[PDB]
RNA sequence: AUCGAGAGGA
């Protein structure tokens, strides 16, 4: 539900809701990025 | 997208038989010994060991296609012998040798790390 | 980006001779004779450790996505 | 299905395949079906068409068929032959001196579809039993068919005199009954010239037959190879010290003889000859001169190859190259042209800021007196890649006008 | 006179010397794709009821 | 003092390294953006005339200076920020900065009541940004402040970024402007035809070609005409010499004949003087002009009014536009007609259309000037509309409102963003192919794109002319490198020293030759003009010289010290002819040469010292230069020069070739472009070997960048272990390739191994694949954005449901997210979705319209990046990252052309092995050798060897003595290795010996972007085109395969006819029809009801089925739609 | 957070040597294990929890893969050679990841190839001519060679056969070189017996 | 999705 974003230039997480307009609280930035999921991925090693 | 897994080079796919043995009909006392998930490994050895028979007439193998993981094994012997029993006996003979050369493998690093 | 473990062609662990190998050289070993002093002596090895670019290093240049 | 490939030229680019499944992500194609399509395998790719019909499908069976396509109606020769690989090794595995042993023989005739499961006996009984790969080509060879070739090093004084029957150097292909009664086999006796091998087998033997009679020889000889090896390096570009003294000396020469025709013309010591103007008889003579230059240096290296170079291994079997290319990565690259001419004065009464105004030399003009192994000096290197350049915008030009 | 087709299938060409000049060696993914209309008889109802 | 030849390889390369740390490999797009800024610009502002207006007051609203401030942003809430160019790059926004222009506004109406208002920095519009220029904010960065900003300090700029994508304007070939070029057309009217595209030095209009031509020999004699702009008829050119005011036909000939003892020249003018006898006056002869011309005037007075308007602005303007330069253009016509008649008798060679010192480089500054002044125009056009509609009412105006910025920005961007060079609405008159999209596949794609010219000839144009190597590219374009497709010599590319000029006034030269003993044009008497030497300066004569010799030693010693002449300035003397061109415009490509003294280089061995301490003492390059140790050489002025291939040739020999040298190559291998040089040993290669590779580099794996983590690229694929190469040349140090190098060293073996790598085609080994060898990611960046453009509809990322969309396809939408974004780290497949967008309707109110993957890929979600785009609504990158290991039909290349697909790939115990247990990386084919002769592929294997086995880095530099095969096989075999290279193998699967010992070592390997499983494609019975019921067109679009007219020919040959009509009709598009057995037309049918009728013949029993394809009754009805009956008459 | 992606550590992972001298005929393959999909007795488990804190470059090496048997451990870890690296990170960089070693052997992927290179030779004077040399003086001798200086290659042996192979089994680490010789000939003896065994069942069943 | 342009492959 939280869906936080993490800043491309202050690296703050932040929690951001839809309809929102897509801003860092820490230093404003404009671009975002999400996080890792943490699902199971599973490699084999080859 | 089309890549085999690398297993299938060594195991046996579900009611899929090691070894088929068909008469080869051409000549008589001839058989085709198709071996499944084998290779040149033991194709080689089977056939230099029964070259060694006298009663082996002759004996051959391929792998028909590197893609695919099998071998034939064409052997013929004299009428008084039997591929199978050609067969066996090669099987036998290499089980043989690679003990001795085992045992002996064993002796040689014991007398190598004590001196 | 980073040393191979193995050698392609052998499958020699190089991976931990590329930290004493660029050691060496700083020690004012030319790069055979710090080849030689890592074991390396089939010439698939020494392909391995003195054809490699170590890309890392300038990928870490870049600070991360987390702080 | 039908397997086609861009530009479909003519009918044999579209041809009947048999569909076998196989693990990876690539058509799987034969390789002496690949001269048909002119198909090689840098990143070619092919079309694969599947008839929806059992009507199509008999259609493409007994009409479109690759065995149907063997003998082509434009020059009733075959359109596709014994190709790289299995050219070259098919001819050193008919030399004379080729002697099988008894595995490496039960080895090779595991790889036989059409045989009858008797051993041939050996050409050799004692002191030890051998097999010669003519007797091993003799079993892959179809029916009874008879054919009669020639080498390509076949000496053309040979049919004259003495020994037209018992060739010395193996050349004088003789098949009789099915059997390789003599003479190595090359692109004159596989290839897909008239009177070949594999087209006397289509036309006796029936398309089936001449397809195993293509897979038999594909397979035993690739298998022998493997045994044989084949290979191609830096030893095969090199010559003896005596043959690069001749090639030099040939080449010092040339160069002299070219100043001597220069200082005629300066002196106006040079008169035309009929139906040419002065520029163009000198031309002429200089142009003369210098392929007589390449060719006397080219005949030096072919003659100075061994029985063991691959490049001549390869030449000889018709698998690939030419003299022309073992004279240029030996002796001399040779004469650049732009359209057929010396590399033209393209600065002010220059073809480069490095030589003298009017220099009608050599060098100057665009004559490469270094080989591909020497190595091209900086002005010869770009009067090649002018000449290159030539070759690369006619393929790339005239593709345009033949199509339409 | 030209046009696009149905059953129709394109990838990069590989040697394969152990074919024969008549076969091609085709991927397992572009002959599940690539399908034929095989007719039901008695000749063929166990073998088609079976794919 | 003097560099000895030992040292001289050392001395040479550090200075070549010298030139590549002060300039780089994009000097030249550097140099010409910054050019354009700095002064095209304001040129253009302050060329442009005062608009003024008045109904009463009067306006004319002068601009005077231009201020271009650092690229910004501006949000919704206005805030102007300083926007990064990666910012740039992943918001899809564009890197340019505002252009503000000084206005002033005088306002006058009457009794000396005047007052100026003017406006400081008037945002004008916005001007994208070259990266890395002076007004770049990554200008002057050091690589620790780029790696702070996410920017690779590799990255050599030169690009711009127009919405997130990098574009790059490539150079455009033109011939050279203001040169007399005389030419002979074999089949024209005219026996030979002088022209001159003539253009002002500061470029307000296009180029105006003047022709001054002779007609072929069948009056009497052979005639002069010329072939005026804007008039649609020849004119004779004595009619244009009495129009310009010399009627008495003494003045004339003293203008075009300079030696009165000369009875050829004489008697071949004399005829153009027997057709102009009538015309004897300055006014007839406007009044002839005026009456040849397109617009015949009733009156003659607005006809000589139009002919002198024409003959002072459209003839010549290069000579001048103003007027009393009557006389210049009087000598400089005579000049043309002198040259014709020197071609025509013989005394001068005709020129040739292929000389690169007859052609200039059109690059980003002077392109980018092309399209100001046409924005620029448009935008005081539509000032000047505003401001009118506003006066015509009697009242003042705001000009901040009559500026609508739209022009420039819109006009820059549009142009760069699509490549159409010219106004948008000129889509088709405008040339496109500039500015492309920049090539970030490799590193060496991308400088070779940075460095890419164009002959914009036309790859229709099946002449090879233009297409073929040219003697006078040498040095100035790689001689390898160009496209083998239908593009062959017309894409080319830089030389390494390869320095495009960027321009330069000539006042300075000029005022100089008047300081200087030249004597003036118009001062002169033509009686003087016989044994002096003209001076022609960017193609004007501007005056004639006594002694040119001491001239051109004068002017050389003043551009090899740094004076008043620049370094870019070329100096020709011409001694036959005695011209003195001096040209100072831009697009001239020269290259930097070692001037040499009498036998000497000036490069002493002090200047080699100090360029050894380069990094303390501040010694550079441009000290080289101005030292007068080196020049910059164009290739007009190389036809005067006398070059040493290298120091050796200044060597007194037993027989002297020149003995008279003037300059030097640094060193021949920077003949070699960016791809080419990167080929070891291209000097034992056939040529032909050499282009392909070097087409074959750009689409080879690498690093093609180092913050390749950051970059949301649509496509982009990265090497697992890139390696340097073993065996290199001394050029790939200014490449970076060392640094991002593109392949892998492997141990290749040479041999016939099972016959799986015949053809083109290699065998790899499994045990490498497995491993890392050649492995590779693929990155793939999918873009969405949800659009609030109305409130009718309005797009949402949001998790789809299967109770309220309406077009949701039967994929499963779990692994989104509330946000309806997927994670990264999520392993997604083929078809699934990775943005849920759903938008709203006018199964209800909302419908799907989520983002799948393309189909049959197969990765893992690298990252996610949300932001807003340039308007403000949420955007979203997602990359998602697939692992490529080589496999069957993966393309790979070595340096040489040798391009081949895995044939197979075999375990390392059934490849071939040495004594010590070394297999083969890859076996290719010998067959590929001997065809080809890419001999360096054998000594690169070889060099690779010999360094592997002694711990270095060979050096396969073209050309160099020092390295020969010898030489390399000797030190083999000090290694225990046969000196060939040749090693005894083993068999695999046997163990036994290979009678033929194979050759076997390193050599450098690529790995290229066509894998198969990008080209892999099948279909049976997918989608279908809307207009033609057939197959789509494309993997992407599951589309069919396109059976075409040499397949139905094939067919057709075959015989095959139902194969033919099931590709051609039931595997295409079948369809039926109902035919009117009448009429023959398409009736209505109605199956439903079974009612039949055609309503032409208003019968509804003689209705008769057809199948045909739908293509031929789209046809069928595309003819009815032309008036034409196709009536299909089944009787 | 490190600079590789996640396949590219799992593969560097795959490619550390880990010591299997007495544990790999002890477990068995996953095939063969009737657990679910791991368990002790066909497989080991592993786990690396790095983080970069510090301001230096942290080495994440083959000393970080910690084990939970002792006996199967990375070689380089095992109590001279330094520790095979897997990434370098930087400040805020971090990995943490949880692996599983499981019996295989070189046909399968070449991880579970125990050399690092298998040196074999025969007949090292060419007497059995299965080579050809052109110019047999231009070859240099082999290790093995018994020849004299001026003699390039042993005379010609019409009776010969190939005898004498000479081997130099280079081990990667995992196993003792002796020790893989000794598996290879009890795996070639086993596949040998079991192909014996099915010859059996073919035979008797016809 | 369409259209165009460009870059490529054989
Ligand atoms: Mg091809
Ligand atoms: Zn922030
Ligand atoms: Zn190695
Ligand atoms: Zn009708
Ligand atoms: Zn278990």
């Amino acid at each position: 539900q939280p869906m936080i974003y993490i800043c491309g230039e202050c690296h703050t997480e932040n929690e951001i809701k839809s309809r929102d307009p897509i801003r860092c609280r820490e230093c404003g930035y404009r671009i975002m990025y999400k996080k890792r999921t943490k699902r199971l991925v599973v490699f084999d090693a080859r | 997208m089309n890549a085999p897994p690398a297993f299938e080079s060594f195991l046996l796919f579900e009611g899929e038989k090691k070894i088929t043995i068909n008469k080869d009909t051409k000549v008589p006392n001839a058989c085709l010994f198709t071996i499944n998930k084998e290779d040149h490994t033991l194709g080689n050895i089977i056939k230099s060991q029964l070259l060694k028979d006298p009663q082996v007439l002759f004996a051959g193998y391929k792998v028909p296609h590197p893609l695919e993981h099998k071998i034939i094994i064409r052997v013929q012997t004299t009428p008084d012998y039997s591929p199978q029993e050609a067969f066996t006996n090669a099987i036998t003979d290499l089980i043989s040798e690679l003990s001795l050369l085992e045992e002996r493998f064993r002796v040689a690093i014991k007398d190598k790390q004590e001196g | 980006m980073i040393i191979p473990v193995r050698c392609f062609t052998c499958g020699k662990i190089v991976g931990n001779k590329w930290e004493a190998y660029l050691g060496l050289l700083q020690a004012e070993y030319t790069e055979g004779d710090a080849l030689d002093a890592l074991g390396l002596k089939r010439y698939c090895c020494r392909r391995m450790l003195l054809a490699h670019v170590d890309l890392i290093e300038k990928l870490l240049n870049y600070a991360p996505l987390e702080k | 299905v039908i397997f086609n490939r861009q530009p479909t030229l003519h009918k044999m680019s579209m041809m009947g395949h048999r569909v076998r499944i196989l693990p990876w992500s690539t058509f799987r194609l034969n390789l002496s079906v690949t001269t048909p399509y002119n198909a090689d395998f840098d990143g070619d790719e092919m079309n694969l068409h599947l008839p929806q019909s059992l009507e199509t499908r008999a259609e493409i069976q007994e009409l479109a068929m690759v065995p149907r396509m063997i003998v082509t109606p434009q020059s009733n020769r075959p359109v596709m032959g014994i190709v790289q690989d299995t050219l070259t090794a098919v001819r050193k595995f008919t030399k004379r001196d080729v002697f099988l042993e008894r595995g490496e023989v039960m080895n090779l005739l595991m790889f036989l579809s059409t045989w009858d499961g008797k051993v041939p006996q050996p050409a050799i009984l004692k002191p030890r039993p051998l097999w010669t790969g003519k007797q091993i080509f003799s079993l892959i060879i179809p029916g009874h068919i008879n054919c009669i070739r020639t080498h390509s090093t076949h000496p053309d004084d040979e049919d004259s005199g003495p020994y037209k029957h018992i060739s010395p150097g193996d050349t004088k292909v003789v098949v009789e009954n099915g059997e390789l009664i003599m003479g190595i086999l090359c692109k004159k006796s596989l290839g897909t010239s008239a009177g070949s091998l594999v087209h006397i087998s289509y036309l006796e033997m029936g398309h089936d037959i001449t397809r195993l009679f293509y897979s038999n020889i594909q397979t035993v000889i690739n298998n022998w190879l493997l045994i044989e090896g084949h290979t191609i390096g830096i030893g095969d570009s090199i010559a003896d010290s005596k043959t690069y003294q001749d090639i030099q000396n040939t080449i010092k020469k040339a160069k002299q003889d070219v100043i001597e025709v220069i200082e005629k013309a300066h002196n106006n010591e040079l008169e035309p000859t009929p139906g040419n103007t002065l520029r163009q008889t000198f031309e002429n003579q200089v142009n003369r001169i210098l392929n007589d230059a390449r060719d006397k240096t080219g005949s030096s290296a072919q003659k100075s190859l061994s029985e063991y170079n691959n490049f001549k291994s390869m030449v000889v079997s018709g698998a690939k190259g030419s003299k022309i290319n073992i004279s240029q990565v030996i002796a001399v690259v040779g004469q650049q042209n732009v359209e057929g001419k010396r590399i033209p004065f393209g600065f002010k009464h220059r073809t480069l800021p490095h030589f003298i105004k009017d220099d009608y030399g050599p060098e100057s003009r665009g004559f490469v007196e270094n080989s591909y192994l020497a190595g091209l000096t900086p002005t010869e290197f770009f009067f090649h890649a002018m000449g290159g350049r030539e070759g690369l915008i006619d393929t790339a030009v005239k593709t345009a006008e033949t199509g339409y | 006179m030209g046009k696009r087709v149905d059953f129709s299938a394109r990838t990069v060409i590989t040697p394969d010397p152990n074919l024969s000049i008549d076969q091609v060696g085709v991927p397992r993914s572009i002959a599940a794709n690539m399908t034929f209309a095989e007719i039901v008889t008695p000749f063929n109802i166990d073998r088609l009821q079976e794919l | 003092d003097e560099i000895t030849p030992d040292l001289w390889q050392e001395a040479c390369w550090i200075v070549i390294s010298s030139y590549f740390d002060e300039k780089g490999l994009v000097r030249q797009q550097l140099d010409s953006f910054d050019e354009f800024i700095q002064m095209s610009v304001q040129r253009i502002v302050e060329d442009a005339p005062p608009i003024d207006l008045q109904a009463p007051p009067r306006y004319l609203l002068k601009f005077e200076q231009i201020y271009l401030s650092k690229p910004t942003h501006w949000e919704r809430d206005g805030a102007p920020s300083p926007m990064m160019p990666n910012e740039a790059r992943l918001r899809n926004l564009t890197y340019s900065a505002p252009l503000y222009v000084d206005i002033t506004k005088t306002v006058i109406k009457e009794g000396e009541e005047q007052l100026q208002t003017q406006h400081q920095k008037t945002f004008i519009g916005k001007i994208p940004i070259m990266l890395r220029s002076t007004y770049c904010l990554l200008n002057g960065l050091t690589d620790r402040d780029l790696c702070e900003l996410n920017e690779c300090p590799l990255d050599p700029g030169g690009y711009f970024i127009i919405n997130g994508s990098e574009k790059v304007l490539i150079a455009q070939e033109k011939m050279a402007t203001n040169t007399v070029y005389v030419f002979a057309k074999k089949d024209s009217k005219y026996a030979y035809t002088g022209e001159c595209r003539s253009c002002l030095e500061n470029s307000s209009r296009p180029t105006s070609t003047i022709w001054v031509s002779m007609l072929a020999r069948g009056a009497i004699g052979q005639r002069i005409v010329a072939t005026l702009p804007y008039i649609k008829q020849e004119v004779p050119i004595i009619i244009v010499f009495r129009a310009l005011g010399f009627v008495s036909d003494r003045d004339i000939l003293e203008h075009i004949i300079y030696d009165f003892e000369d009875p050829e020249m004489m008697e071949m003018v004399k005829p153009s003087l027997d057709e102009a006898f009538v015309i004897q006056e300055q006014n007839v002869a406007l009044n002839f002009i005026g009456s040849r011309g397109a617009k015949p005037g009733v009156t003659k007075e607005k006809r000589i009014k139009y002919a002198k308007e024409v003959l002072q602005k459209e003839m010549l303007p290069h000579v001048g536009v103003s007027d009393f330069c009557e006389t210049k253009k009087a000598y400089f016509l005579g000049y043309m007609v002198h040259r014709l008649l020197l071609a025509a008798l013989g005394r001068r060679e005709l020129d040739d259309r292929d000389h690169y010192g007859n052609k200039r480089l059109d690059l980003a500054g002077p392109l980018l000037a092309f399209l100001f002044r046409g924005m620029f125009k448009n935008l005081l056009k539509e000032v000047r509309i505003y401001a009118q509609k506003f006066i015509d009412r009697g009242k003042d105006f705001n000009l901040e409102l009559a500026i609508k910025t739209r022009i420039i920005s819109d006009g820059l961007k549009y142009s760069l963003a699509t490549g159409n060079w010219g106004d948008q609405k000129k889509a088709h008159q405008a040339r496109a192919g500039v500015s492309q999209v920049l090539n970030r596949l490799t590193f060496a794609s991308t400088l070779s794109h940075l460095r890419r010219l164009n002959s914009p000839i036309g790859r229709d144009g099946k002449l090879a002319k233009p297409r073929q190597l040219h003697n006078t590219l040498w040095g100035m374009v790689c001689p390898a490198e160009t496209p083998e497709g239908h593009a062959v010599g017309l894409v080319k590319n830089l030389a390494l020293m390869a320095y495009i000029s960027v321009g330069s006034q000539p006042s300075p030269i000029l005022e100089f030759l008047e300081e200087w003993s030249m004597e003036n044009l118009e001062e002169i008497s033509p009686a003087a003009i016989a044994d002096a030497t003209k001076i022609f300066v960017n193609g004007c004569w501007v005056g004639i010289h006594k002694d040119p010799e001491q001239l051109m030693n004068t002017l050389r010693k003043l551009r090899r010290q740094m004076d008043i002449i620049v370094s870019e300035v070329s100096m020709i003397r011409d001694i036959r002819e005695r011209e003195i061109r001096i040209y100072t415009d831009a697009g001239r490509i020269c290259r930097p040469l070692l001037i040499v003294e009498k036998q000497k280089l000036l490069l002493k061995k002090r200047h080699i010292d100090q360029l050894k301490e380069r990094e303390y003492n501040n010694y550079s390059w441009q000290d080289l230069v101005a030292s007068g140790v080196v020049e910059y050489i164009d290739t007009l002025e190389e036809e005067t020069v006398m070059l040493a291939m290298t120091p050796d040739d200044l060597q007194e020999k037993e027989v002297a070739y020149c003995s008279t040298y003037t300059h030097c190559e640094i060193h021949p291998s920077m003949i070699l472009g960016v791809c080419a040089s990167i080929i070891p040993f291209p000097d034992h290669n056939q040529s032909p070997r050499n282009t392909y590779q070097s087409a074959m580099g750009k689409q080879a794996m690498g690093v093609y960048i180092t913050n390749f983590h950051v970059r949301m690229d649509t496509l982009a694929h990265v090497l697992y272990y890139p390696q340097k190469p073993l065996v290199t040349t001394r050029s790939m140090e200014y490449l970076r390739f060392r640094e991002l190098p593109a392949g892998i060293n492997s141990i290749v073996a040479i041999a016939s191994y099972t016959g799986y790598n015949q053809e083109d085609s290699v065998i790899m080994n499994r045990s490498a694949v497995d491993r890392g060898f050649f492995r590779s990611v693929f990155y793939r960046s999918y873009k969405e954005q949800e659009s609030k453009k109305g409130f009718d509809q309005e797009e949402v990322f949001e998790k789809p449901t299967r109770e309220t969309c309406q077009g949701m396809r039967h994929a499963i939408y779990d692994k989104l997210d509330d946000d309806g974004l997927i994670a990264p780290g999520v392993r997604v497949s083929g078809d699934d979705v990775i943005i849920g967008k759903t938008v709203t309707l006018p199964r209800y109110t909302k419908r799907d319209c989520s983002t799948f993957l393309r189909t049959s890929e197969t990765g893992i979600v690298d990252q996610v990046m949300v932001t807003l785009n340039q308007e403000g609504y949420k955007f979203c990158k997602i990359r998602v990252r697939s692992v490529r290991i080589p496999q069957i039909g993966d393309k790979f290349a070595s340096r040489h052309g040798q391009k081949g697909t895995c044939g197979i790939q075999y375990r390392q115990e059934d490849m071939p092995f040495t004594c010590e247990g070394i297999t083969p990386d890859i076996i290719i084919n010998p067959h590929a050798i001997p065809s080809r002769m890419t001999i360096g592929h054998l000594i690169e294997c070889l060099q690779g060897k010999v360094s592997a086995n002694k711990g270095e880095i060979g050096d396969a530099t073209p050309f160099n003595d020092a390295v020969n095969v010898q030489k390399i096989s000797n030190l083999l075999s000090d290694y225990g290795y046969h000196l060939r290279g040749n090693e005894v193998l083993y068999n695999g699967f046997t163990g036994r010996k290979i009678t033929s010992q194979i050759f076997i070592g390193p050599t450098y390997y690529q790995r290229l972007k066509h894998m198969v499983d990008d080209k892999i494609h099948s279909r049976a019975r997918g989608p279908i085109q809307i207009l033609n019921r057939q197959p789509m067109e494309g993997r992407s679009r599951d589309g069919g395969l396109r059976f075409g007219e040499m397949e139905r020919d094939c067919q057709i040959a075959h015989g095959a006819a139902q194969f033919l009509r099931e590709r051609l009709f039931e595997a295409s598009d079948p369809y039926q029809v109902h035919v009117c057995n009448l009429c023959g037309i398409m009736a209505i049918a109605n199956t439903r009801t079974h009612t039949y009728e055609c309503r032409g013949c208003r019968n509804k029993t003689q209705i008769s089925l057809v199948r045909m394809p739908y293509a031929c009754k789209l046809l069928f009805q595309e003819l009815m739609s032309m008036s034409i009956a196709p009536r299909m008459m089944s009787v | 957070s490190s600079v590789l992606h996640d396949e590219f550590i799992a593969h560097r992972l795959g490619l550390i040597p880990l010591t299997s001298d007495d544990i790999v005929d002890k477990l068995q393959y996953s095939r063969d294990c009737t657990c679910e999909e791991f368990c002790p007795e066909c497989s080991v488990e592993f786990t690396l929890d790095v983080r970069c804190n510090e301001d230096q470059t942290r080495h994440v090496t083959s000393r970080d893969l910690i084990s939970n048997s002792p006996r199967v451990i990375p070689v380089t870890s095992r109590n001279e050679q330094d520790d095979i690296l897997i990434v370098k990170l930087r400040k805020g960089q971090e990995l943490r990841l949880r692996a599983y070693a499981k019996k295989g052997f070189g046909k399968e992927h070449a991880k579970w190839n125990p050399t690092a290179g298998v040196a074999f030779e025969y007949d090292p004077d060419n007497a059995l001519r299965h080579t050809v040399y052109p110019k047999p003086e231009e070859w240099p001798k082999s290790e093995y060679s018994e020849l004299d200086e001026d003699e390039s290659q042993a005379p010609y042996d019409p009776n010969g056969k190939p005898e004498r192979f000479y081997y130099n089994v280079e081990s990667c680490g995992s196993l003792r070189p002796e020790t893989i010789v000794l598996s290879a000939l009890s795996g070639l003896k086993k596949k040998l017996s079991d192909l014996q065994t099915q010859l059996s069942h073919e035979i008797q069943s016809d």
